[PDB]
C-alpha cells in the first residue's frame, strides 16, 4: 500500500 | 400491573395509545411544504414570564438539508435528535452524500418500538421531520412513537392540531409560495394558542435547497407577524 | 380475562388472548389481495391514508428479485418481517448460491413469530403478510399470520372487508388459475377482487397498489400513474 | 510525501506535494493531500495513504457533528485533539500518520496543530512533514520571516515543495497551495513540477546542479 | 533487563537466645547508576517484620499490599498477625501472582508474642517458604550473604553478640557486590524491646 | 522529551525541563513545555515515550483537578505522588504500558516544606533533594553531590541549576534546546522566563 | 411471568417518598438507642444494647459499637447482619484509600462513599434498601472531631450531639438542653449517661445493657486513641457518675 | 439485571413515577436563583428543626462543580450526589478533550440528559431533585442561570425558584425583577435573593446560605455575620 | 494454524459432451509411509455431484459429515427434495467455498483442494476446484496436487477450449482419464497404482467405479539401462 | 506456517472517455507456474451502470466483489431504489477494504462508469481503500508494464508539439471508443509478451448510458  | 408490550382487544398497544395522549398536551407545532422550501413553527409556551424564552429550542437542526420539530414529552427527543444527526453524518461519511429526507426518517422511527422488557417506555414526543433532496425535492414527514410515518404537505401537532389541521386542509394548495407559507404558520398558531402570539412565544425556520436549514431571529419574525397583520385588517 | 396479561399464558380452553389480540390489529388493517395462475403471482393492495394532506401508508415489500409480500397491521412488525426475510433469502444465495424457496420463506416466518409466543417479556407480531414468488417449483402464494401458521393459497385475502374478495376468488377459482402468460389480466382478476371489499369508497390513482411476479418478471411493484390502467 | 504550514502575519500557508510510491513504484503523481474539513480547517496527510485518507474524512466527519451539536464551529485545538486521542487508541497496532491541523477561529486565530501516528500533538508556527520534510525546512527556515507579504508567504511555501519534490525522490507530482485568513481558507492553485521546476529555475536563477 | 538486579538490595535474618536480628542495605539504583541511598527494605506490621529485595517498585506494591492485609486482619481478628500465620499470608499472596508474579525476594522475620519462639521465613518470587532455625538471606548478594552467614554464625548468640555477626556478615556480602551498600540498617528484636541502629558502611 | 531534573532547597522546590522535541533527524519544536500544573501547590515534569508522555500527564492532572473540587481542598505532595505510582505502578503489567518517567515538585502547606520526587515508569518512588531522569543523572547527580547544601535559597538552587545545564550543554550529544524552569514555594508556581 | 410477585422496592408514592426507606426508618425506631456527643478534645458513643438476657455473654460481645479503623469507629441501630455488611465495605474502602494515597481516609469521605451505596438500593437493582442508621465517630488532620449520621435513604448529616434508634425525639430534646460547645469529654461522657437513663424503656440503666466508646487525644502527644470500654469499666463510669 | 418498567404512562398521558418525583421536590427545602448585571446568586433554605447541627462539617447545599460553575438543588440530599459527582467527571472530560471547560448550557444539558435517561431506563426510578445551574462559560462575562427538573427538561432563567414554598417566592420575583434593568451590583442581586426567601424562610439567622459566583472562576459562600447585615437591613426598611 | 499429517494425493477430472468425469487414488499418506490403502477419496453427493478431494484426511472426513448432514438439512420440509428441490452440484460447490474461505480468514484452515464434478438440472456440465486458501477456479479439465502438472497437460490436448466439448465422447475422455492415472503412477511419489472413477452424464446419470487398477504399463526398457554413464 | 494469502496473476485496466468508460481485464488465473483456467472472469457488471474488478488473490477479489454487489442490493432496500453514483459506490468500496485494515483484501481494485453528469469516471483503490478519480489507470501483475504507456499515449505526458521548442504541450483531448479500445488491445498484447501471468484472453466490459457492452479478444496461451 502506498504512502505519501 | 400489567406487561409494557400488551395488546388490547382492540388490537393497539397500550403504552403507544397513551404516549400519544401526552402528545396532545405538547405544545402545537405546525409544518408546511411548498415548491418553494418547507417551513416549520412552534409555540414555545413559557411556563413562567421569568424564564428566557430563547432559551426553548423546539425547533432543531439535523443536517444542511433536514430540520425538526418537536411536540409532547420533549425531553424525550434529545435521544432522537442525536441518533438523527449521527444517521445523517455517518450516511454522508458511508456514501459522500446527502441522506434522503425519507430514510432519515425511517432510521428514527426504528427507534420508536425499541422498547419493553431496550428502553423501558415508548417515547412521548411526536416530530415534524423536513427536509429536501435530488430525487424527491421538498418533503414533510409525521413521525409517531408507534413507528409510523406519514408525508405530509401539511400537518398541526399537539394541543391546538385537531383545530389547525382543519384550518390546513382548507388554506394549503399546490402553488403556495414560500412567504404564502410563512404567513400560514404564524396565522394558524395565532388562532390556536392561548397566549397572544409574538416574536418571543414563537419561533419560525425553513429548509430550501439553495440556503439549507434555517431558524428565523425574533426580527424577521416579528415583521412576518406584522405583515400578516396588515393583511387581514386589508379586507 | 384473567389471562390475557401476556402470552406465556393459557386461558382455561387453551387460547392464547395475546395471539387472538394480535391478530384482531390485523382486522383492522385496509384490505390487501393475493391470487395466481401457473405462471405469475399478483398482489394487490388498498392504501390506506391519515387525512387527504397526507400519503398513503405503503403496503408492498420487495424482499428479493423472485419473492416479496404485502402487509396488513403493525406496519413496523411487517419491516422487521420482511427485513429478516430479505436476510434469510439473501444467505441462501451467498452461501448456497440458491433461491430461496417460497416454501422455506414461509416456515421461516413461522419459527420466528412461535418463540415470540412461548417467553416471557416479548409480545407476538401485531401484522398479517401475503407472500407471493417464482421458484424452482412455478407460482407461490402464502398467507402468514402472526399465531405462527402459514398456509399455500391458489388466492386469498386479509384486512378489514377481506371476506368479500376471499368469497370472489373461491368463486373465480376456475378461471383466473388458467390466466397463463397474461399478466394484465391476472391484475385484472385481482383488482375485481379487491373491489368486492370496497364500501363508500371506490379505487383511485394513489389509493391502488399492484406487484406481480412470474416466470420471466422479476418482483416488481406499480403505484401512480402507473396502475391507472386499471381502473 | 513532503508537506508544510507555516504561520504568518497574513495568516497561514500550507503546501503540499501530490506522489504517492509503493517502494520505489511511483504509483500516482495527482493525489489531494490537503483536505477540506471546513472552509475554516483544513488537514495536510503525509504516511499512510489509506490511513491519512480514512481518519481525516472521519475527523470531518465528527467536526460537522461538533457544530451541529454545541451550535458553534470546533475549535483547532479541540479537532486535532479528536485526531490525536483517536490514534493514541491505536498505538502499537501499527498506523502510520503525519498531519497537520490548519484553520482560524476567533478565540485561537491562525492556528497549526502538528498530529501523528504515535500521539504527539503539537502546537507550533512551522512545521513540516514527510519523507521530504529536511529538503523543505532548509528552504523555508532560511527564508522564513514573520513579516513576509501574502505573495512572497505564497511563493516560499510553493518554493519549498518544489525543493524537496526535487531532491526527494518520493517526492514529486504538482504542488497544491492554500492561504487561510481570518475568512476562512483559499486555493491558489495545483502547480505541476513539470513546467514549474523550469519557470522557477529561468525566472529566479538557480538550481544551478541541473543541466540547463 | 533481569527484573531481580535493576534495582539492587539485600536483606538477611537471624535468629538469637530470645531474640531476632533483621537488616538491609540502603541503595537502590538503576543498573550502574545509584540513585538513592535512603531506600529502606525492611517494614513491619505490629510485631511482625518483613524484608522485602528485587524489583523496587514490587517491593513498594507489597508492603502497601501488606499493610493493607494485616489491616483488616487486626479489625476482624481484633489481635496482631503473628509471624507464622504472617508468613502463610505471604506465601498465599505470592502464588496468586503465578503465573505473573512480582520480582521480589522477601524476608519474614520476628518472635510469637505467645509462644516467645523466634521465628525467621524466606520466599521465592512465588511463594515457596523458606524456614530456617539459624538464618535466611535475600537479594544481589546472596551467593555472598550465604557464605559470611554460614561461617560467622553459631547458635544462642545474645542480642547484643547477635547483632555484631548479623552486621559483619551484611557489611562484607554487600562489599563484594557492585549492585548492594551505600548505606545499612539492622533491627535487634526481643521479646518487647525493638532497637534499629544504622551501620557506618564504605560508599561506593 | 529527554531531559527533566529537580531540586528541593530550603523554602522551595525547583523543575528544569528541556524545550526540544526531535523526531528522526528533525528537531520539530524549540520552546515546548514539558510540565502540568496538578495543583496550585503541584507540579510535574515528564519524559519518555512520544505520545504517552502528554496522555499520562493530562490524564494525572484531570484526576487531581477533580478531587480538588470533589473535596474543594488540595492533596499534599506526598498523597498525589502515591497516587501517580499507583497508577504506573499499575500500568507496568497492563497491554501497553506508559513508558514515561516523571519529577513531581510539591509544596506541602500543611507541614511547610518543599518536596521532590522522583518516579519512573515502573512505578519505582523516591523522595529526594535532587532528581534526575534518563541520562541527564548520569552527570548531574555526581555534581550536586558536591555543591547542594540542604539549607540553600532559592536563587542558590537557579545557580547551582545553572552549573547543570551548562554541564550538559558541553557533553550531552543531542541538542536540546535549553530548559523551561518553574519553582514551586508557598505562593504556588511560576516560571522563570529569562534563562 | 415474575412481574405478579414484583414489590417495586425503588418506586415512588404519590407524594413523592420512598416507601421501604420510610418503612425502614419505622423499622430503626424500635431498635436499641445509640448516642454520639463530640466534645473539643474528644468523641463519646453510647448505645443501648437491646433487652437482654442474663445468660448472655457479655464481655466477648459486639453488637452496636463497631471499628472501622484505628481513628473511626461507628454505633449502630437496625439490623445487625445488614450493618455488618456495610461495615466491611467501609472497611475494606479505608484501606484502598491508605493504599492509594499512603493516608489515613478523611471522615467524610468514607461516610459519603458509604451513604452512596445505601442510596443505590433505593433507586436501582430492585432490592430492598439496608434497614441500618450508622452514627459515625472519628477524627482526621484536616477538620478533627467529627460526627456523622447516615439512614436507608443513603443521606447523611454532621453533628455536635446525636442520638439515632428509639426515642431520638426525647434524647435530641434532652441533649439540646444540656450541650454546650466548649465541653469536654468525660462531660460529654456524663451527658451520653444521663440521656439513655432517661430515654430508657428498661426500668434501670446497668453495665451490662450498655456499649460504651471513646475517640480521645488523650494519647502521649498529637495522636488519637480508641477506646472501646470493658464491662467492668462500664460498671465504673456507671458508679462515678452517681447513676447506680 | 433488575429490568421493571417503573416509568411508563398512564391512560391519561402522564408517567406518574415522574411526576412523584417533582412531588419529592416539592418538599425539599428552597432554592433560589437570581443574577444580575455582572453575577449570579444562589440562595438556599436550611430547616431549622435541627439544633446541635456542625455546619463545618454537614454537607453545603450549593456545589462547586468545576471553578467556574456551581448547582444548588432542592428534593432527595442521596440523589442530587450522584448527578453532583457525574457532573464534575464531564467537566474535567469536557477540559480534557476540548482544552476548554464546559458552557453552563452544555453542563446543564448533560445534567439534564442524566436525568430523562432515568426516566425511559429499565429497573431505575427518575431522580427527586429539580436543579438550579449557574455561572459564566469561560472568557464570557454574561451570566447564566439554567433549572433541570426530574423530567429532563431544561431552560434558562433571569430569576428562578424551586423546593417548598417556591411558587410564592417565584411569585415575589415575578414582580420584583425587571428584565429591562437587572440588579446592577452584587449587593443589589444579593439583597433582592435574600429578600425573597425571606418571604417564606422564618429567621434569617442560620436558616439562610447565600452563594455569590463572579466571571473568571470568582466563587465566596458568605458568613452568618454577612448575611445576617442584609436580613438587618431589610427588616429596618420594611416598617414603614 | 495446521499442518497436514494423512493425506491424499492428486484428484484429476474434465468436462466431456453430456458430462463430466473425475478420478483420484485410494491412498491415506503418512508422510513417505504410505499408510492406508482403502481410503475412498470420492464422495458422491445424490445422484447428480461427485466431490472429489485431496490434502489432510481427518479434514476430508470432517467435510464427508457436513456433505452427508447437508443431504438431511436439504430434505428437512421439502417434499420436492428427490425432484425440483434436490441438492445442485452449483448449490454444494459453493456451501464448500464458503467454508473453506472462512476457515482461511480464521487461520485454521482444513487442509484441501476440493473438485466438485456434476450435472445441474439443465443438463449443463459442472465441474469448479476449490481449495484450503478459499481460492476457486473453473476450467474445461481441472486437477490438484501432481495431476496440475502432469494430467491438466494431457487432457487438454483433448479438451483445449470450450468447443472442443461437444466434439468429446464419454470413451474417448474416459481413455485420457485411466491414462493421466497411469502416468501418475509412473512419476508421483505418493501415489498408489488402485484408484476409483466417477462418470456423472446427463443421461446415464452417475457411474461410481471402484477398485480400479493401473495397467498396460512399459517397464521393459528398464532392463536395457546399466550403470549412469560409463 | 500457514499462509492465507496467494498470487493469483493477471492485470486489469481503465480507460475513462468523454460519454463511456471501459473497464478491461485478462481472463487468465495461475498459481506459482501453473494455469488454473484459460477463461476465469474477474470484470463483473455490478448493476448501477458499476463495472467492478478487485485483482491480486483471488479469494479476496472475489470476496469483495460480492460483498460490494450485496451493498448495492441494500443500498436500492434502504433508500427507495435510489440510483447508487460511482463516487457514492467509491467511498462504499473505501470502507469495505479499510474495516479489514489490520488482515486486509490483498487486492488492487478499480470501478468504472459515468458520474452524476454523464461523463466518463475510473475509480481505483489500494489494498486497505485509499482511492483517487483518474482519467486512467492500470492494476494487476503487469500494471509496471501498462500504466507508463498509459501516460504516454491518453494523458499525453512527455509529448510537446513540434516546432514549438518543447514549450507548448500536446492538449488533453477525450478518446474515441474505437480509439481506447485500441489502445486496451495492444496494452495487452504487449503485457502478454512480457509478462508470464498475462494472457489467454481479453475481455473489454464498456459502459455508456444505454448499459454494459461486451467485447472479447484472443491472446497468446504460451
Ligand atoms: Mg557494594
Ligand atoms: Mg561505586
Amino acid at each position: 500500500a502506498p504512502l505519501x | 400491573d400489567r406487561g409494557v408490550s400488551t395488546f388490547s382487544p382492540e388490537g393497539r398497544l397500550f403504552q403507544v395509545e397513551y404516549s400519544l395522549e401526552a402528545i396532545k398536551l405538547g405544545s402545537t407545532a405546525i409544518g408546511i411544504a411548498t415548491k418553494e422550501g418547507v417551513v416549520l413553527g412552534v409555540e414555545k409556551r413559557a411556563t413562567s414570564p421569568l424564564l428566557e424564552s430563547d432559551s426553548i429550542e423546539k425547533i432543531v437542526e439535523i443536517d444542511r438539508h433536514i430540520g425538526c420539530a418537536m411536540s409532547g414529552l420533549t425531553a424525550d427527543a434529545r435521544s432522537m435528535i442525536e441518533h438523527a444527526r449521527t444517521a445523517a453524518v455517518t450516511h454522508n461519511l458511508y456514501y459522500d452524500e446527502d441522506i434522503n429526507v425519507e430514510s432519515l426518517t425511517q432510521s428514527v422511527c426504528d427507534l420508536a418500538l425499541r422498547f419493553g422488557e431496550l428502553m423501558s417506555r415508548p417515547f412521548g414526543v411526536a416530530l415534524l421531520i423536513a427536509g429536501h433532496d435530488a430525487d424527491d425535492g421538498y418533503q414533510l414527514f409525521h413521525a409517531e412513537p408507534s413507528g409510523t410515518f406519514y408525508r405530509y404537505n401539511a400537518k398541526a401537532i399537539g394541543s391546538g392540531s385537531e383545530g389547525a389541521q382543519a384550518e390546513l386542509l382548507n388554506e394549503w394548495h399546490s402553488s403556495l409560495t414560500l412567504k404564502e407559507a410563512e404567513l400560514l404558520v404564524l396565522k394558524i398558531l395565532k388562532q390556536v394558542m392561548e397566549e397572544k402570539l409574538d416574536e418571543n412565544n414563537a419561533q419560525l425556520s425553513c429548509i430550501t435547497k439553495q440556503d439549507g436549514f434555517k431558524i428565523y431571529d425574533n426580527e424577521k419574525t416579528a415583521e412576518l407577524i406584522k405583515e400578516l397583520k396588515e393583511k387581514e385588517a386589508a379586507e | 380475562n384473567n389471562y390475557d396479561g401476556d402470552t406465556v399464558t393459557f386461558s382455561p380452553t387453551g387460547r392464547l388472548f395475546q395471539v387472538e389480540y394480535a391478530l384482531e390489529a390485523i382486522k383492522q388493517g385496509s384490505v390487501t389481495v393475493g391470487l395466481r395462475s401457473n405462471t405469475h403471482a399478483v398482489l394487490v393492495a388498498l392504501k390506506r391514508n391519515a387525512d387527504e394532506l397526507s400519503s398513503y401508508q405503503k403496503k408492498i415489500i420487495k424482499c428479493d428479485e423472485h419473492m416479496g409480500l404485502s402487509l396488513a397491521g403493525l406496519a413496523p412488525d411487517a419491516r422487521v418481517l420482511s427485513n429478516y426475510l430479505r436476510q434469510q433469502c439473501n444467505y441462501s444465495s451467498l452461501v448456497f448460491n440458491r433461491k430461496l424457496a417460497v416454501e422455506r420463506a414461509g416456515h421461516l416466518l413461522c419459527d420466528k413469530a412461535q418463540k415470540n409466543t412461548q417467553s416471557y417479556g416479548g409480545r407476538p407480531y401485531g401484522v398479517g403478510l401475503l407472500i407471493i414468488g417464482y421458484d424452482k417449483s412455478g407460482a407461490h402464494l402464502l398467507e402468514f399470520q402472526p399465531s405462527g401458521n402459514v398456509t399455500e393459497l391458489y388466492g386469498t385475502a386479509i384486512g378489514a372487508r377481506s371476506q368479500g374478495a376471499k368469497t370472489y376468488l373461491e368463486r373465480t377459482l376456475d378461471t383466473f388459475i388458467k390466466i397463463d402468460g397474461n399478466p394484465d389480466e391476472l391484475i385484472k382478476a385481482g383488482v375485481e377482487a379487491i373491489s368486492q371489499s370496497l364500501r363508500d369508497e371506490s379505487l383511485t390513482v394513489d389509493n391502488l397498489s399492484i406487484a406481480i411476479v412470474g416466470k420471466d418478471t422479476p418482483f416488481t411493484i406499480y403505484d401512480g400513474e402507473a396502475v391507472a390502467k386499471y381502473i | 510525501t513532503t508537506t508544510l504550514a507555516f504561520r504568518f502575519q497574513g495568516g497561514i500557508i500550507v503546501a503540499v506535494d501530490s506522489r504517492a510510491t509503493a517502494g520505489n513504484w511511483v504509483a500516482s503523481q495527482t493525489v489531494k493531500k490537503v483536505i477540506e474539513i471546513n472552509p475554516f480547517l483544513l488537514g495536510t496527510m503525509a504516511g499512510g495513504a489509506a490511513d491519512c485518507q480514512f481518519w481525516e474524512t472521519w475527523l470531518g466527519s465528527q467536526c460537522r457533528l461538533h457544530e451541529l451539536r454545541e451550535k458553534e464551529r470546533i475549535s483547532v485545538a479541540a479537532a486535532s485533539k479528536i485526531l490525536s486521542n483517536l490514534v493514541y487508541q491505536y498505538k502499537g497496532a501499527g498506523l502510520s500518520m503525519g498531519t497537520m491541523i490548519c484553520g482560524y477561529t476567533r478565540k485561537e486565530g491562525p492556528t497549526i496543530y502538528y498530529v501523528d501516528s504515535d500521539g504527539t500533538r503539537l502546537k507550533g508556527d512551522i512545521f513540516c512533514v514527510g519523507s521530504g520534510q529536511t529538503f523543505a525546512y532548509g528552504v523555508l527556515d532560511s527564508n522564513y520571516k514573520w513579516d513576509l507579504s501574502v505573495e512572497d508567504a505564497l511563493y516560499l511555501g510553493k518554493r519549498s515543495i518544489l525543493a524537496a519534490a526535487h531532491r526527494d525522490a518520493y517526492s514529486g507530482g504538482s504542488v497544491n497551495l492554500y492561504h487561510v485568513t481570518e475568512d476562512g481558507w483559499i486555493y491558489h492553485g495545483n502547480h505541476d513540477v513539470g513546467e514549474l521546476f523550469w519557470k522557477v529555475k529561468e525566472e529566479e536563477g538557480s538550481f544551478n546542479n541541473v543541466i540547463g | 533487563s533481569d527484573p531481580s538486579s535493576i534495582n539492587g538490595g539485600i536483606v538477611v535474618a537471624m535468629t538469637g537466645k530470645d531474640c531476632v536480628a533483621i537488616a538491609c542495605d540502603l541503595r537502590l539504583g538503576s543498573q550502574s547508576l545509584g540513585v538513592s541511598n535512603k531506600f529502606e527494605k525492611i517494614f513491619h506490621y505490629g510485631h511482625v517484620f518483613l524484608g522485602i529485595t528485587g524489583l523496587a517498585t514490587d517491593v513498594t506494591t507489597l508492603n502497601e499490599m501488606f499493610r493493607y492485609k494485616t489491616n483488616l486482619y487486626k479489625l476482624k481478628e481484633e489481635r496482631a498477625i503473628e509471624p507464622e500465620t504472617f508468613t502463610q499470608l505471604v506465601s498465599s499472596s505470592l502464588y496468586e501472582r503465578r503465573f505473573g508474579p512480582y520480582f521480589v525476594g522477601p524476608v519474614v522475620a520476628g518472635i510469637n508474642s505467645k509462644s516467645g519462639k523466634p521465628f525467621i521465613a524466606g520466599f521465592d518470587l512465588i511463594g515457596c517458604i523458606d524456614e530456617a532455625k539459624d538464618f535466611i538471606v535475600s537479594g544481589t548478594a546472596s551467593d555472598q550473604l550465604f557464605g559470611m552467614c554460614e561461617s560467622l554464625y553459631e547458635p544462642n548468640l545474645e542480642p547484643e553478640d547477635l547483632f555484631e555477626t548479623i552486621s559483619q556478615a551484611l557489611l562484607n556480602a554487600a562489599d563484594r557486590d557492585a549492585l548492594s551498600g551505600w548505606g545499612a540498617v539492622v533491627y535487634i528484636i526481643k521479646k518487647d524491646e525493638v532497637v534499629k541502629r544504622y551501620l557506618k558502611m564504605r560508599q561506593d | 522529551m529527554d531531559i527533566i531534573l529537580g531540586i528541593r532547597v530550603q523554602d522551595s522546590v525547583i523543575l528544569a525541563s528541556s524545550k526540544a522535541v526531535t523526531r528522526g533527524i528533525s528537531v520539530l519544536k524549540d520552546s515546548d513545555d514539558k510540565t502540568r500544573q496538578l495543583s496550585p501547590h503541584t507540579l510535574m515534569s515528564f519524559a519518555g515515550e512520544a505520545g504517552d508522555t502528554v496522555q499520562f500527564a493530562e490524564y494525572i492532572q484531570a484526576n487531581i483537578q477533580l478531587y480538588s473540587i470533589r473535596e474543594d481542598y488540595e492533596l499534599s505532595p506526598q498523597a498525589v505522588s502515591s497516587f501517580v505510582r499507583q497508577e504506573l505502578a499499575k500500568s507496568i503489567r497492563s497491554r501497553r504500558p506508559y513508558q514515561v518517567n516523571v519529577l513531581i515538585g510539591g509544596y506541602d502547606k500543611k507541614k511547610n516544606k518543599p518536596e521532590l520526587y522522583q518516579i519512573d515508569y515502573l512505578g519505582t518512588k523516591v523522595e529526594l533533594p535532587y532528581g534526575a531522569h534518563g541520562y541527564s543523572g548520569f552527570y548531574t547527580f555526581s555534581l550536586l553531590d558536591h555543591h547542594y547544601r540542604p539549607d540553600m535559597t532559592t536563587e542558590e538552587g537557579l545557580d547551582l541549576l545553572k552549573l547543570c545545564v551548562q554541564e550538559l550543554e558541553k557533553r550531552m550529544p543531542m541538542d536540546f534546546k535549553g530548559v523551561i524552569v518553574k519553582i514551586v514555594d508557598k505562593d504556588g508556581i511560576r516560571q522563570v522566563d529569562d534563562f | 411471568g415474575s412481574r405478579r410477585y414484583d414489590s417495586r422496592t425503588t418506586i415512588f408514592s404519590p407524594e413523592g417518598r420512598l416507601y421501604q426507606v420510610e418503612y425502614a426508618l419505622e423499622s430503626i425506631s424500635h431498635a436499641g438507642t445509640a448516642i454520639g456527643i463530640m466534645a473539643s478534645d474528644g468523641i463519646v458513643l453510647a448505645a443501648e444494647r437491646k433487652v437482654t438476657s442474663t445468660l448472655l455473654e457479655q464481655d466477648t460481645s459486639t453488637e452496636k459499637l463497631y471499628k472501622l479503623n484505628d481513628k473511626i469507629a461507628v454505633a449502630v441501630a437496625g439490623l445487625t447482619a445488614d450493618a455488618e455488611i456495610l461495615i466491611n465495605t467501609a472497611r475494606i474502602h479505608a484501606q484502598n484509600y491508605l493504599k492509594t494515597y499512603n493516608e489515613d481516609i478523611p471522615v467524610e469521605i468514607l461516610v459519603r462513599r458509604l451513604s452512596d451505596i445505601k442510596q443505590g438500593y433505593t433507586q436501582h437493582g430492585g432490592l430492598r434498601p439496608f434497614g441500618v442508621s450508622f452514627i459515625y465517630a472519628g477524627y482526621d488532620d484536616r477538620y478533627g472531631y467529627q460526627l456523622y449520621t447516615s439512614n436507608p435513604s443513603g443521606n447523611y448529616t454532621g453533628w455536635k450531639a446525636i442520638s439515632v434508634g428509639a426515642n431520638t425525639s426525647a434524647a435530641q430534646t434532652l441533649l439540646q438542653m444540656d450541650y454546650k460547645d466548649d465541653m469536654k469529654v468525660d462531660d460529654a461522657i456524663e451527658l451520653a449517661l444521663k440521656t439513655l437513663s432517661k430515654t430508657t424503656d428498661s426500668s434501670a440503666l446497668t453495665y451490662d445493657r450498655l456499649e460504651f466508646a471513646t475517640i480521645r487525644k488523650g494519647a502521649n502527644d498529637g495522636e488519637v486513641y480508641q477506646k472501646i470500654f470493658k464491662p467492668q469499666e462500664i460498671k465504673d463510669i456507671l458508679v462515678k457518675t452517681g447513676i447506680t | 439485571g433488575y429490568d421493571r418498567a417503573l416509568s411508563i404512562f398512564s391512560p391519561d398521558g402522564h408517567i406518574f413515577q415522574v411526576e412523584y418525583a417533582l412531588e419529592a421536590v416539592k418538599r425539599g427545602t428552597c432554592a433560589v436563583g437570581v443574577k444580575g448585571k455582572n453575577c449570579v446568586v444562589l440562595g438556599c433554605e436550611r430547616r431549622s428543626t435541627l439544633k446541635l447541627q456542625d455546619t463545618r462539617i454537614t454537607p453545603s447545599k450549593v456545589s462547586k462543580i468545576d471553578s467556574h460553575v456551581v448547582l444548588s438543588f432542592s428534593g432527595l440530599n442521596a440523589d442530587s450526589r450522584i448527578l453532583i459527582e457525574k457532573a464534575r467527571v464531564e467537566a474535567q472530560s469536557h477540559r480534557l478533550t476540548l482544552e476548554d471547560p464546559v458552557t453552563v448550557e452544555y453542563l446543564t444539558r448533560y445534567v439534564a440528559g442524566v436525568q430523562q435517561r432515568y426516566t425511559q431506563s429499565g429497573g431505575v426510578r427518575p431522580f427527586g431533585v429539580s436543579t438550579l445551574i449557574a455561572g459564566f462559560d469561560p472568557r464570557d462575562d454574561e451570566p447564566k442561570l439554567y433549572q433541570t427538573e426530574p423530567s429532563g427538561i431544561y431552560s434558562s432563567w433571569s430569576a428562578q425558584t424551586i423546593g417548598r414554598n417556591s411558587k410564592t417566592v417565584r411569585e415575589f420575583l415575578e414582580k420584583n425583577y425587571d428584565r429591562k434593568e437587572p440588579p446592577a451590583t452584587v449587593e443589589e442581586c444579593v439583597k433582592l435573593t435574600v429578600r425573597s426567601l425571606l418571604e417564606v424562610v422564618q429567621t434569617g439567622a442560620k436558616n439562610i446560605e447565600i452563594t455569590v459566583v463572579k466571571p473568571d472562576s470568582d466563587i465566596v459562600a458568605l458568613s452568618s455575620e454577612e448575611i445576617n447585615q442584609y436580613v438587618t437591613q431589610i427588616e429596618q426598611e420594611k416598617q414603614e | 494454524t495446521q499442518q497436514p499429517i494423512v493425506t491424499g494425493t492428486s484428484v484429476i477430472s474434465m468436462k466431456y459432451d453430456n458430462g463430466v468425469i473425475i478420478a483420484a487414488d485410494n491412498l491415506g499418506s503418512y508422510g513417505s509411509l504410505l499408510r492406508f490403502n482403502g481410503v475412498e477419496r470420492l464422495i458422491p453427493v445424490g445422484d447428480n455431484t461427485v466431490v472429489g478431494i485431496s490434502g489432510d484426511i481427518s479434514d476430508m472426513q470432517h467435510i464427508e459429515r457436513l456433505l452427508k448432514d447437508l443431504v438431511t438439512e436439504n430434505a428437512y420440509d421439502n417434499p420436492l427434495a428427490d425432484a425440483e428441490e434436490a441438492l445442485e452440484p452449483s448449490y454444494i460447490f459453493e456451501y464448500l467455498a464458503t467454508v473453506m474461505y472462512q476457515r482461511r480468514s480464521k487461520m485454521n484452515p482444513l487442509w484441501n483442494a476440493i473438485i466438485v464434478a456434476g450435472v445441474q438440472s439443465n443438463g449443463d456440465q459442472f465441474l469448479r476446484y476449490v481449495n484450503l486458501l478459499g481460492v476457486t477456479y473453473s476450467s474445461p479439465t481441472l486437477a490438484t496436487g501432481f495431476g496440475a502438472h502432469m494430467a491438466n497437460p494431457l487432457l487438454r490436448k483433448v479438451v483445449d477450449r470450450e468447443s472442443d466439448i461437444p466434439k468429446t465422447t464419454v470413451q474417448v475422455a474416459e481413455e485420457a482419464i485411466v491414462n493421466a492415472m497411469r502416468v501418475l503412477y509412473y512419476r508421483d511419489a505418493r501415489s498408489s497404482r488402485n484408484f476409483s472413477l466417477a462418470i456423472i452424464d446427463k443421461n446415464t446419470g452417475l457411474t461410481f467405479k471402484k477398485n480400479l487398477q493401473v495397467e498396460n504399463m512399459k517397464w521393459d526398457f528398464a532392463k536395457d539401462i546399466k550403470g549412469y554413464g560409463t | 506456517q500457514f499462509n492465507p494469502y496467494g498470487d493469483n496473476g493477471g492485470t486489469i485496466l481503465g480507460i475513462a472517455g468523454e460519454d463511456f468508460a471501459v473497464l478491461a481485464g485478462d481472463t487468465r488465473n495461475i498459481t506459482d507456474y501453473s494455469i488454473n483456467s484459460r477463461y476465469e472472469p474477474k470484470v463483473f457488471d455490478c448493476g448501477d451502470n458499476i463495472v467492478m474488478s478487485a485483482n491480486g488473490f483471488a479469494a479476496d477479489g472475489d470476496a469483495l466483489v460480492k460483498r460490494f454487489k450485496n451493498s448495492v442490493k441494500w443500498y436500492h432496500f434502504d433508500h427507495n431504489d435510489k440510483k447508487l453514483s460511482i463516487n457514492s459506490a467509491a467511498r462504499n468500496i473505501q470502507h469495505l477494504l479499510y474495516g479489514k485494515r489490520f488482515f486486509p483484501y490483498y487486492v488492487h481494485t478499480i470501478i468504472a462508469g459515468l458520474d452524476e453528469d454523464g461523463k466518463g469516471a475510473v475509480y481505483s483503490f489500494d489494498p486497505v481503500g485509499s482511492y483517487e478519480r483518474e482519467q486512467c489507470r492500470a492494476g494487476g501483475a503487469a500494471a509496471s508494464l501498462i500504466m507508463p504507456f498509459l501516460d504516454n499515449q491518453v494523458n499525453f505526458k512527455n509529448q510537446y508539439e513540434p516546432g514549438t521548442n518543447g514549450k507548448v504541450k500536446k492538449p488533453l483531448k477525450y478518446l474515441s471508443v474505437e480509439e481506447v479500445i485500441k489502445l486496451v488491445r495492444d496494452s495487452f498484447t504487449s503485457a502478454t509478451e512480457r509478462h508470464i501471468q498475462v494472457g489467454d484472453g481479453l475481455e473489454i466490459l464498456i459502459v455508456t448510458k444505454d448499459g454494459v457492452r461486451k467485447e472479447f479478444y484472443e491472446l497468446k496461451r504460451d
